[PDB]
RNA sequence: CCUGCGGCUUACACGCGCGCUACACUGACGGAGCCAGCGAGUCUAACCUUGGCCGAGAGGUCUUGGUAAUCUUGUGAAACUCCGUCGUGCUGGGGAUAGAGCAUUGUAAUUAUUGCUCUUCAACGAGGAAUUCCUAGUAAGCGC
């Protein structure tokens, strides 16, 4: 077909957003955030979880994807994941017209807890003790905090998963903290600082 | 005695164990699984989810393992019992009764998974000498002198019963203290034939609609 | 080039099928569709009542293109789905009998239900006929 | 009536009693049944 | 509050300390005559890059 | 005998097998196109192999492919295994071995488990 | 009798409750065609069976 | 529109569609009503803001009249 | 009734004012209590004449207009 | 709500534990599409079956296929996918709870044995102290 011929010469991301000009704003998650993957859909399941590092080697993109079939009411759900999230990437590039990749990284560069916190045990006095987060394990935590966040907006709403998704994807590129992947960043700077 | 299915093996190499489960344990069910993983020594275990037994066996029997057991139950409490040993040995099914639990009673110490010290009280007939050789073979070659970890093979009125017991050489005799879980452990089959055949040698059934069997030992 | 419905989509072939049903107009439907669900494990009844025996009609004439020949108990385990019998373990459930073998009563009619070999379900040159029609006028759904 | 097999025997603080002052020999007279390890 | 970035030159070994954060020496980004063990929590490896929000600060054994 | 070829392709338990032979640029799958993906959102990776050589690479070749077993999202990845492994057959004795080469190393690095099998298949402790 | 699986049946008629065949676990029923048995449990539900 | 009303002696509300609004008596479900709004050739999604009492008292009447009107003895509570 | 587009005439003029323009979705589209009494969430069912405002979103279906 | 060890009673106010169902818009109902494997099945008996039939359904009609890859059987399975309906409402989520009718046995269902249908529409607004299991085709969820 016609999509056919023009997705020949470049692979989009579904033939919608293109896959290609995809920046990461944020430092220190270089070779962390898989975007140099040329892919057609977020569905590659080969095997990836049984490495530590391999986990980077899927897309962050992938790993939101897997990130929606996460809870009891959905643990295992593949398409309605995949087209909730074609359905948030709509929004996005209804919202934000640049890029759903672009605008999604910039909100994940954005919605980074720069600093880690930790209660040591001590032998029986446990503290407060700030330590750093590395890279996989910030990216995670803010793609953890992002689903959580979207996931906890559809509770009492008739708004769509992909609705809720675009609008904190939205205040997490803003850096409002109008999203609770924002405010949870803000607050976990907060308290690493509050006992640095 | 040593068998065929132990004379090339039996001082040999000491074994190691793999713990599994039929499909989808209850939680408790897991928990003994857990309890039987850490009385053995050599204990290693893996869940069993949405496997084909024949691909499960024949992959585990390339890596390298002696024996495997794998449980049953009957709504959260289990059962039955089998012993599968790996190269063309005898597969042992068994129903097991009673059950005391570590997590249930106390926190009694610990179970030292020691090389641990063997007893087998109580069989006479061939079978026995099967189910003795079998068993004994499960256990570690070499506990030390002093192994406080007696474990405990009672085999009166066909229903052989393990317990777990530590002694130290007190100044009279040695005092002991009961841990590990304690059992009513019967058998029912024995096929040399690995429970990859499903078809293979059956040694043994128990007879159960006959009448003798009331009071036989042995079938 | 060749005009299949196998080409033609399931919603718009469906639909497409149903209106020249519509368009057609004479199936002999039964009067139970006033009062029936379809299913013994259905619970609310259709909502296009008059068009779901259509429907039906339409998916089974696709059937009877794609496959060789089909049975009211194939037809019916085909239509069949679980049951809201409670709280219960929901089993599978097939679909009603007096309505499948009216539904096949009612495609013969239009000459689209032919006996098939050692009996069932076939289509004869009319049904064919029909069927083709109905696919070149959804070939040029594409307007 | 009758009985058809003998089914589950129940242990009580006697039978337990039995087989525990039977180990406090078993392991008093430090008499032991062990795999003999092959030489060779 | 411009959080610099530091390349870990290696994870520094023996540091004892609560099972789950680790001391690493890290070399910082902006200037490679810096050069500190920080204590991070994440699963991190060598080589690698992350954010110190700290200038002078140094890593010691927690024991 | 005409230029021809079949090749299989396998999934966690749904197979699927196309005859490859020279014709016009058509793929029938149990006499049904190739465009016609049963969710419709798993399309593209269902195009990619059209779309990995180009939408015109294949326009001399003619696909009579038959998929079952599995599960219905299984058998998708079982075709595309399939129409993976038969561009490369087509491209060895219906055509050139070099291009066979070249058309394996550009769709290997792509994606290697369109043409290699990476089955989630598991390992000892 | 009344349902039969292989080498396994459901019993109708003998009992009327319950706590009839908690009693007999462990009875012996033989077939007056001639071969052994015995009961195992006790269905619920139906009130006797 | 219209809010509840007096209908058999229950208070009714309108605003909601054909089928849950007479549905909330005893002795009427899901299913007797969606019957019921067939056999009374009304429009199943319609809300009862309209359908006036002319529809109201022919409802009324396929209620104390049921079998009148092809409601079956199977279908009786 | 009494006119048959009670809370459809001026909530009907609110919308042509505010949600030919942005536009919102099928989903905000249930803004300024579009309930019972007319279309609570069928506005999309009703934008065939109104178009060139923003893309739709669908939840249940799945499908962007542009109106 | 079923259910495994503990109080008390008969010819019912209870202590320790295992499961399923739900506590709703990734939802719920109407129609469309659909991907399995495991085996099982009847000779002097009626099993497993195909169809046509009628009855909403439940359920009754004769027949071949099969003593077995052949006929079930491709068990056209369920979750799954699309649109439709609905708006967070303890409603259409939810059916514990009853009554009535229908088949359907069986000698009888009577102690709702079972299955359909109608009607009845509880708690349940996410569950504290604690609490177990778990490192990939894994937890988890679905069916034959």
């Amino acid at each position: 077909p016609e999509e056919v011929q023009q997705a020949q010469t470049e692979i989009k991301l579904f033939n919608k957003w293109s896959f290609e000009e995809v920046e990461v704003k944020d430092a220190s998650l270089v070779d962390y955030v898989q975007v140099r993957q040329p892919i057609f859909v977020a569905h590659t399941a080969g095997r990836y979880a049984n490495k530590r590092f391999r986990k980077a080697q899927c897309p962050i993109i992938e790993r939101l994807t897997n990130s929606l079939m996460m809870n009891g009411r959905n643990n295992g759900k593949k398409l309605k994941a995949v087209r909730i999230i074609k359905h948030t990437l709509d929004i996005i590039n209804v919202l934000t017209d640049q890029n759903p990749i672009q605008v999604v990284v910039d909100a994940i560069t954005n919605t980074g807890p720069r600093e880690d916190t930790t209660r040591v045990g001590g032998g029986g006095a446990a503290r407060r003790q700030a330590v750093d987060v590395s890279p996989l394990r910030r990216v995670n935590q803010a793609i953890a905090l992002l689903t959580i966040g979207a996931r906890e907006a559809a509770f009492r709403n008739i708004k769509t998963i992909a609705e809720t998704l675009a609008e904190e994807l939205i205040n997490a590129a803003k850096g409002s903290s109008t999203s609770y992947a924002i405010k949870k960043k803000d607050e976990l700077e907060r308290v690493a600082k509050s006992n640095r | 005695q040593v068998d065929d299915e132990y004379a090339a093996t039996s001082g040999i190499m000491d074994p190691r164990i793999i713990v599994t489960t039929s499909r989808d344990p209850s939680t408790r069910l897991s928990q003994f699984a857990k309890e039987i993983k850490l009385l053995f020594p050599n204990a290693v275990r893996l869940n069993r989810g949405n496997y084909v037994m024949p691909n499960l066996v024949d992959a585990c029997k390339k890596s390298g393992t002696t024996d495997l057991v794998v449980l049953h139950e009957h709504r959260g409490v289990p059962t039955s019992l089998t012993i599968s040993h790996f190269p063309h040995g005898p597969t042992a099914q068994f129903s097991l009764h009673n059950v005391v639990m570590r997590h249930d009673i106390i926190n009694a110490g610990n179970q030292s998974e020691v090389n641990p010290h063997l007893i087998f009280d109580n069989f006479t007939t061939a079978l026995g000498k099967r189910v003795v050789c079998i068993l004994k073979h499960l256990f570690n070659a070499g506990p030390k002198k002093d192994s406080e970890r007696v474990i405990t093979f009672a085999n009166r009125g066909d229903f052989i019963s393990v317990r777990q017991h530590v002694y130290v050489r007190t100044r009279e005799g040695v005092e002991i203290a009961e841990v590990g879980p304690r059992f009513e452990m019967r058998l029912f089959e024995l096929r040399l034939g690995t429970l990859e055949n499903k078809d293979a040698d059956v040694e043994w059934q128990l007879r159960r609609f006959i009448r003798t069997a009331n009071k036989k030992d042995y079938l | 080039p060749g005009v299949s419905v196998r080409d033609v989509a399931a919603q718009d072939f469906i639909n497409a099928y149903a209106s020249f049903l519509q368009r057609q107009g004479k199936l002999e439907v039964p009067g139970y569709v006033d009062i029936v669900k379809t299913s013994s494990g259905n619970e609310m009844p259709p909502q296009d009542a008059e068009g779901w025996f259509y429907k039906r009609a339409a998916s089974v004439a696709r059937h009877i293109y794609m496959r060789k020949q089909v049975g009211v108990g194939k037809l019916n385990k085909l239509y069949g789905g679980a049951k809201s019998r409670g709280v219960r373990p929901y089993k599978h459930i097939d679909a009603s009998g007096s309505i499948n073998r009216k539904v096949l009563q009612a495609l013969e009619k239009i000459g689209i239900v032919e006996i098939s070999p050692k009996g069932g379900r076939r289509i004869s040159e009319n049904g064919q006929r029909d069927l083709d029609r109905i696919a070149a006028q959804t070939l040029e759904e594409d307007e | 009536f009758d009985r058809t097999a003998k089914p589950v025997p129940v242990i009580t603080s006697e039978v337990t009693e039995s087989l525990e002052d039977m180990i406090r020999r078993r392991i008093q007279d430090s008499n032991f049944d062990d795999l003999q390890r092959r030489t060779l | 509050t411009p959080v610099t970035l530091a390349k870990v030159i290696k994870v520094l070994g023996r540091t004892g300390s609560r099972g789950g954060v680790t001391q690493v020496r890290v070399e910082f980004l902006e200037d490679t005559s810096r050069t500190i063990v920080r204590n991070v929590k994440g699963p991190v490896r060598e080589n690698d890059i992350l954010v110190l929000m700290e200038s002078e600060r140094e890593a010691r054994r927690l024991r | 005998a005409v230029p021809s070829v079949q090749t299989f392709g396998k999934k966690k338990s749904a197979t699927a097998v196309a005859h490859v032979k020279a014709g016009k640029g058509l793929i029938k799958v149990n006499g049904s196109p190739i465009t016609l993906v049963e969710p419709e959102i798993l399309r593209f990776k269902v195009y990619e192999p059209l779309l990995l050589v180009g939408l015109d690479k294949f326009s001399n070749i003619d696909i009579r492919v038959r998929v079952t077993g599995g599960g219905h999202v299984s058998q998708v990845y079982a075709i595309r295994q399939a129409i993976a492994k038969g561009l490369v057959a087509y491209h060895q004795k219906y055509v050139d071995e070099q291009s066979k080469n070249e058309l394996k190393k550009a769709f290997t690095s792509y994606d290697r488990t369109l043409l290699i099998a990476d089955s989630r298949r598991p390992e000892p402790k | 009798p009344y349902k039969i699986f292989k080498n396994t049946a459901f019993i109708k008629d003998m009992f009327s409750s319950a706590m009839e065949v908690a009693r007999f676990e462990g009875a012996q029923i033989k077939t007056v065609s001639g071969i052994r048995g015995e009961i195992k449990r006790a269905l619920s539900k139906p009130e006797g069976h | 529109f219209q809010h509840i009303l007096r209908l058999l002696n229950t208070n009714v509300d309108g605003n909601i569609k054909i089928v849950y609004a007479l549905t909330t008596i005893k002795g009427v479900g899901r299913r007797y009503s969606n019957l019921v709004c067939k056999k009374a050739d009304v429009d199943l999604h319609k809300r009862a803001g309209e359908l006036t009492q002319e529809e109201l008292e022919r409802i009324v009447q396929i209620m104390q009249n049921p079998t009148h009107y092809k409601i079956p003895a199977w279908f009786l509570n | 009734a009494q006119h048959a587009v009670i809370l459809d005439q001026e909530k009907y003029d609110r919308i042509l004012k505010e949600v030919p323009t942005y536009r919102y979705v099928s989903v905000s589209v249930l803004v300024d209590r579009l309930k019972i009494g007319g279309s609570l969430a069928r506005i999309a069912l009703r934008h065939l004449e109104k178009e060139g405002i923003i893309k739709p979103i669908s939840k249940h279906s799945k499908q962007a207009i542009y109106t």
